[PDB]
Parts: C-alpha cells; structure tokens; sequence
C-alpha cells in the first residue's frame, strides 16, 4: 500500500507530543510551549493508512533538509544531537524498509544514512556511555551494510548499474576483518567491481591484518579517504597490541635483558598523536617508557584487561577539510529547500 | 498398472524389507489419494498418494508443485518413521527422501534453499533423538552430509558448530557406510581451511585423498584443487609426478616460486584460475613462507652469522612490489621470529639479525 | 564443481591406489647453483656487498 502524506512533519503526532511533553529541544520554537509547525519531523517509537509513511519526493525533501542545515549547527548540548538523527535515520530506514517500493534514489537514502553512521562511529566516541552506546552503533551498522549487500544484487539482476556500487562494497569488507569467511564473498563478487580501485585497497587492508604487516597498515591508511580512515578506528587497539607484541618478543637475547628502543620510531611505524599519548599508551601495558628511551623486557609484559577506552585519534580528522554537511551528501548541497 | 504398486508397498509394510525403497520409492526406474486411504493407514500411505501427484508434477515438468510433494513426503515420512516404536528397516526408505530433495530443492529458481535447509533441519532434529542394533542413527551420516551441501551454495555459513559437535561425539564414529564417510571430511576440512585451522584440514582431508573410489576420476581430482595449498601452508609440496599423471599443471611453476617478483608473476598468468574455485585470497598467504625461502637464498649466498638489512631491502626492490622501504623489510622479520620460522634477533644499534647458529631456522 | 557421490557404497582396503612419495622434503638442502640464483648474483654483487 503506497502512502498520499504531502507533509514534512506528522499532522496528528506533534500535538500528542506537545500534551505529552516529549519534545526535542532542537526543533521547537524559540519559548517553549508551542510546537514547531514548520519543523517537527516524526518520531519513531502492519502500518495503517496513509499518515506515518511517506513517498519518495517528500522524504527525500527531508533528506535534503537534514543533512543541509541540522547537522552543522552546534546549537544546544552534543547528548540529543546524535539521538535526534539516529532516530530519525532509523525511522526513514523503517519507512522504506516496509514499504517495498526501490530505485537507485532509494539506494541514496541508505548511503547517506550509513555515511551519517561511519562518521559518528568516529566523531561520538569520547561520549560517556549513556550517550553513545557503540554497541548498539556498530549494531546498527550492519544491518545497512547487509541490506545494501542485498539491495545491491536486485537492481544487478535486473540490468541497471550504479556509479556507487563498489565504493560500499569497500566498506562491507573493511567492517569485518577478524571474520575470515568474507575472503569467500570477495571470490563471488563480479569482476568490473573485484578489479575496481577500492576494493583492492580491501584486500590489502585485510593482508594488513592477518600477516601482521602494521607498517602497510598506518601508511595505508594515509593514503585512504576520510569515511575509509575513521572506519579503521576499531581497529586501532588490536593492530597496536597485535604489533608491539612481536616487538617485544623479537629484540630480546632469552628473557631476561634490555633492548633500548628509541623514541620517535615507535610513533613513526605505529599511528599516534604524539609522546604523551604514546607513553600513556605504553606505561599502562607494563613496560618502562621512561627517561630516555623506551624499555623491552619479555617477563614485565602482561595482557591488559578492564578498561581500554579510546581517544580521537587526530590525523583522521586532519583530512576534513569540508564540512560535517558534505560528507555524508557527497560533493555539494542543495540550497535552501522550503 | 496401479495394482502392483499397491501390492510391493503392502509388501513393503508387511515383509518389512529394504530393497523395497529402491523398487518404488527411489528415482532410479521407471516411476488418487482415496483409493489409498481406502486401502492403507494414512500415515503409511500419504507417502504413495503424494508421490503420484508430483511424478505427475514431474512428467509435465512443473518444479514447484514437485518442492511441495518432497515436502510433504518428509514431513510425513518423519511423522510416520517416529510412529514405528525402534526399528531399523525403514532407513533404507531414509536414503531415497532426503537426496532426492537436494536436486529438486536447488531448481527452483536463494530463499527455497534456506527453506530446504530449515524443513531439513527439522528431519535431523527428530531422527538423531531416540535409539545397540535397533538404532534410527544410522543413516544419520548421510543426512549431516546434504547439510554441508545445501549450506555450502548459499553462502550464508555463519555458524555450522552445534550441527558438527552433534555428530563429532558419537560412539560409533568410526563405523558407517564408507561411501558416506570420505564426503564428511571433505566438508569439516573446507571449513578448516576456512577461518585459521589448516591441520584439521590436513589431516581429514588426507584420510579422504589416502581412501576414495577410483572409478569416478573427479573426486580425485576435486579433492586436490582444494588439499594442493592446505599442504603448501603446511610446508610439504607436491611432486612432479602427480601433477604430470593427473594433468593439473598450473599449480606445477607454483611449486618452483614457493622452491626458490617470480610467484607474482606466475599468479598473474594464470589469474582467471584461482577465482572460480576461490583459491586466490588463501594463496597470497604464502607470502611469508617466499620470504623465508627467499631469506634462505640470502643466507646461503652470502654465509655469516650477523647480515645486514639493506640487501634484503635490494632484494624486496627487485620484485616490483608497491612502496617497500626500509621500514617494511624490519617489520616481516620480526613476525617470521614471532610465528617461529626465523630464529634470532633484530638488532636495532647496528641493524643487523643475528641469526642462530647450531640450527639456523627449523624445517617444516 | 560439486562432489559428485560414489559409485559403491563400500570397497576393500586394496580398492584405493596412492604414489606412495609424492609429499617429500627434499628441497630444504643447500643447492647454490640454480639460475635464479644467479641473476641475484648479479644484484647482491653489484652494490658493493659481496661475500663468498
């Protein structure tokens, strides 16, 4: 059943919502009280008759209006920010997910909503844990990568290509790169897209991996784009122990010397910020990062465990050039959408 | 011509035989519900009735209606073999409704092969419960063998563990048909091979190429398209004489460039090979073993104790291989020392690996 | 490429042929002299760095 809504907001939920008190701050005019009639865009909390559910032009009308103006502004505190756009992602994820009309416009939509979501898989993190909730996040993620992967294969089977097929098929291979069953999905994709310019970036990001090789790994990531670089922040905490694990198995004479191992090389191979991150990363593992050099000792090595929080790691965010808006859109903006 | 064919499955009830499975039932011969109910108890002849109705379905090829008769044949197969009080003579009668439902279940075009999957599932989940003679597991090893097979051509493999630890505790798992038991292991070494395991897969798919009938002169040959880099990540490579005997000779100048850049090259002329039967990925793993025969072509030429790392950064350079400096040539090193291929240490003051001297690095 | 079954459900432990050398270990001696070899003798040797 296809839906006749010719509107922006709900028509009936914004008034349940301003007896019931459950606004965001965000979207409301200026003196409380009042909701919002120009700016009050749906909640999520069969699907009958055509309110909830919108067609294609006026959704991505919203599209278009949240990614030109919502998220730039710096307005009000960074714990909603996120929640207001997870949710309505996710509600237009669920629009068009039950609604069983596609098209390569409809492939946008899950492209823009999954650039939202490899950028906060970023930029969020600092977030203390009742705000961001990166289980969750990276749970979500999935889910639009899997549906992509099988969106993907319809429109193929059909006959019409797409320019932004092989740029995500990047992204599905580099989110999973400790499930070694996805070396069987890169024998089954088709040749124009194995053979494209990224997904061999995969293949040698995933021989980053699994041979241990951490020098083409920070260097790789150099030369990668932003949504590619900041994807590989997971990963940051298994390659840096995974790496210094055989540096300090491999300068030792049996158990029981020293090899004094200089500094500016260890922040030079692996990818840090600088000394003070990079001795506050080494003195809680174990070893002696002291005075002048760093220390080896095979014995005074331990695995960690409890607390491995992270931090932003600066050189991924040195290539954003562009704004927060564009990112996501791709190139330009559409201006003024009324 | 109805009239025999009621006659040999009252037989079959009544004489409680085996052979008659492969006289009616199995479709490898030549091949109305009320008159059987009128003549026999439902849960023993719906199976008759159903058969009719999509050997019709068949004869004027119609595949769904066929998807739907094999579905009902053993969902009342089950109904009927739990309705038998512990015998062993309806396992014959097993054998013919399950792999018939693999040839049918994977022409319907996937979904129809994950739904085949599941009403499957449901005949596992009811034969492998009740029971040293009288035992309705016995073709169970026949059954475990179509559900690698089904889950094999869809790609969705993500987790096949309760369904192999099931079988992998059991007391008579050196006692079935034989037939059976090289078309397991085959299965559980594709899976070792896969996710980090290659001595599982060595040793059950060795069992595989040491036994197998040498009729059929495509299994032995299958099973070596799939054991050859099992064997190369393992160490022992093949001969000459095997591959010269059974006309596999593109793995052949592989074997040279693992022996003494030459294996890029020869990966590169026969490319369009390792895709379709999806090797390619697994074979540049052998990267770190080139590089220790290529680390014992430097050892040998040169023949001291202490080398220096700026002639194995020339002898990385002459490979045309992307951005290999001399932080790259530090690094495969460190991980050869690590795994255990290399002994020794990288001096960092001098930079230079002293190697150890009684053994210099362990064979394989 | 599927695994085709077999022809006979059961067969003796002679039905079954092997090679008997095929997975040998020869190769880790210390033959200098292949041409390969060689070519390196040339690289190794022209940047000054040459031992016996």
């Amino acid at each position: 059943f296809v839906g006749t809504c010719l509107d922006m907001c709900p028509e009936k939920e914004r008034y349940m919502r301003e007896t019931r008190s459950q606004l965001s701050v965000f979207e409301v005019v200026p003196g409380t009280d009042q909701v919002d009639h120009a700016a009050a865009v749906k909640e999520y909390s069969e699907e009958p008759l055509p309110h909830e559910l919108r067609p294609l032009p006026v959704l991505s009308r919203t599209m278009d209006y949240l990614v030109t103006q919502i998220m730039d502004q710096k307005e009000g505190s960074l714990r909603d920010w996120y929640d207001f756009v997870w949710n309505r992602t996710r509600g237009i994820r669920k629009d068009i997910t039950q609604q069983h009309l596609c098209d390569p416009l409809t492939v946008s939509l899950i492209e823009k909503c999954t650039r939202f979501h490899i950028h906060c898989a970023h930029f969020m993190c600092e977030e203390p844990m009742s705000s961001f909730d990166a289980k969750i996040n990276n749970e979500n993620m999935t889910k639009c990568l899997q549906s992509l992967k099988e969106m993907y294969q319809d429109l193929r089977n059909k006959g019409v290509f797409c320019a932004s097929e092989a740029e995500f098929q990047g992204y599905n291979v580099l989110l999973s790169l400790n499930k070694g069953d996805i070396l069987r999905e890169v024998q089954q994709f088709h040749p124009a897209v194995r053979n494209s310019s990224e997904v061999k970036f995969a293949v040698q990001a995933f021989a980053a991996l699994n041979s241990n090789n951490f020098v083409r790994f920070f260097k790789l990531v150099q030369s990668a784009s932003y949504l590619n670089a900041c994807l590989l922040h997971c990963y940051f905490s298994q390659i840096r122990k995974d790496a210094l694990r055989a540096l300090n198995f491999a300068y030792t004479v049996s158990t029981q010397r020293s090899t004094i191992f200089p500094l500016d090389g260890v922040v030079r191979m692996l990818l840090f910020r600088d000394c003070e991150e990079a001795t506050d990363f080494l003195t809680c593992h174990g070893l002696t990062v002291s005075d002048g050099c760093v220390e080896l000792n095979r014995s005074a090595f331990l695995e960690p465990e409890g607390l491995s929080k992270t931090r932003k790691s600066v050189f991924i965010t040195r290539k954003l050039t562009v704004s927060v808006g564009e990112i996501v859109n791709g190139g330009p903006l559409p201006p003024v959408p009324r | 011509t109805i009239n025999q064919y009621l006659q040999q499955v009252y037989e079959a009830i009544d004489s409680r035989d085996g052979a008659s499975c492969a006289e009616l039932v199995s479709f490898k011969h030549p091949h109305p519900e009320e008159k059987c109910q009128q003549v026999l108890e439902p849960p023993y002849d719906e199976m008759f009735a159903a058969h009719l109705r999509c050997t019709y379905a068949v004869g004027n090829h119609d595949f769904i209606e066929a998807y739907k008769c094999q579905t009902v044949i053993v969902q009342s197969f089950l109904r009927a073999f739990q309705a038998h009080k512990e015998e062993n003579w309806a396992l014959p009668v097993m054998y013919a409704v399950a792999l018939d439902l693999r040839v049918f279940a994977n022409n319907a075009d996937g979904d129809m092969l994950e739904k085949a999957a599941e009403l499957l599932m449901s005949c596992f989940r009811v034969c492998a419960s009740d029971t040293i003679e009288d035992s309705k597991k016995w073709g169970m090893l026949f059954l475990v063998n179509q559900l690698f097979k089904i889950y094999f051509k869809i790609n969705k493999l993500h987790l096949c563990k309760p369904l192999i630890r099931a079988i992998d505790s059991s007391n008579l798992k050196d006692d079935y048909s034989t037939a059976q038991r090289v078309t397991y292991k085959y299965y559980v070494g594709r899976k070792a091979m896969f996710d980090s395991d290659f001595k599982q897969a060595e040793e059950y798919l060795s069992f595989a190429f040491e036994h197998c009938h040498r009729s059929s002169q495509k299994n032995k040959r299958m099973i070596l398209i799939y054991l050859l880099p099992v064997k190369m990540l393992l160490g022992h490579m093949p001969t000459v004489e095997l591959l010269k005997k059974y006309h596999l000779m593109q793995f052949a100048e592989v074997t040279r460039a693992v022996s003494e850049l030459l294996l890029h090259e020869a990966l590169a002329k026969h490319e369009a090979f390792f895709i379709r039967c999806g090797i390619f990925l697994i074979l540049e793993k052998l990267k770190i073993i080139t590089y220790r025969n290529l680390f014992k072509k430097v050892y040998l030429l040169l023949k001291t104790h202490q080398l220096s790392l700026d002639a194995f950064l020339v002898a990385l350079k002459f490979m045309q291989v992307e951005d290999v400096d001399i932080d790259e040539v530090q690094c495969i090193l460190a991980n050869l020392i690590y795994m255990g291929h290399v002994k020794g240490y990288i001096s960092h003051q001098h930079q230079k690996l002293v190697v150890s001297k009684q053994n210099p690095f362990p064979p394989l | 490429d599927e695994f085709e079954e077999f022809p006979a459900e059961d067969w003796a432990g002679l039905d079954e042929d092997e090679d008997a050398h095929v997975w040998e270990d020869n190769w880790d001696d210390d033959n200098v002299e292949d041409d390969f070899s060689n070519q390196l003798r040339a690289e190794l040797e022209k940047h000054g760095y040459k031992m016996e």
